[PDB]
């Protein structure tokens, strides 16, 4: 889309309060290494662990983007503005973007 | 011309509203007297007064990161709640509250 030398996005970190809505936007810089050396590895609890700590699963070479915390979208001033003036809130919709990939 | 005691300086402020009871003369003499009336029926008046003011607000548009100072009630227990009536039903204002809690850059 933008080959080499053309930016594919802009930095949008801000919040807009409009009546009964607040739209919070956040931008961060991420680093993604190579996980498991491009391999899927079966993982399980160590031998000798207690029965409560036993588990079985798989480790993937993929990563994931997590923003399931309020601090990822609300500044402390935004939080104070939200909690001192509103009797409730709920999420409505979200937009996600990855850009400027090197 | 901002008032030194605080507030808004107005060249044409809200007008003074003057109210008084109309004097009702008491029993006059059956003979004419040119002296002005000095005896009146004692009376007072009671009623209701309504004042409605529309205020314009300048919304805060700050971009500071950390939280601001806000006026708040104190959570700790107390014998009386602030800005309420006591067991005598007497309303009191425990402290003066200003308006300068949010912050703006110079």
């Amino acid at each position: 889309a933008d080959g080499v030398g053309n930016s594919s996005g802009n930095w949008h970190c801000d919040s807009t309060w409009m009546g009964d809505r607040v739209t919070t936007t956040s931008t961060r810089t991420w680093a993604l290494p190579t996980y498991n050396n491009h391999l899927y590895k079966q993982i399980s609890s160590q031998s000798g662990a207690s029965n409560d700590n036993h588990y079985f699963g798989y480790s993937t070479p993929w990563g994931y983007f997590d923003f399931n915390r309020f601090h990822c979208h609300f500044s402390p001033r935004d939080w104070q503005r939200l909690i001192n003036n509103n009797w409730g809130f709920r999420p409505k919709r979200l937009n996600f973007k990855l850009f400027n990939i090197q | 011309p901002s008032p030194l005691m605080g507030g808004f300086g107005l060249k044409h402020p809200p007008p003074q509203i003057l109210i008084k009871n109309t004097p009702v003369p008491a029993n006059p003499s059956t003979t004419f007297s040119a002296a002005k009336f000095a005896s009146f029926i004692t009376q007072y008046s009671t009623g209701q007064v309504s004042v409605e003011i529309e205020w314009e607000l300048q919304k805060e548009n700050s971009k500071r990161w950390n939280p601001e100072i806000q006026y708040t009630s104190n959570y700790n227990k107390s014998i009386n709640v602030d800005f309420t009536v006591d067991t005598n039903g007497v309303y009191s204002e425990p402290r003066p509250i200003g308006t300068r809690y949010l912050t703006r850059n110079l």
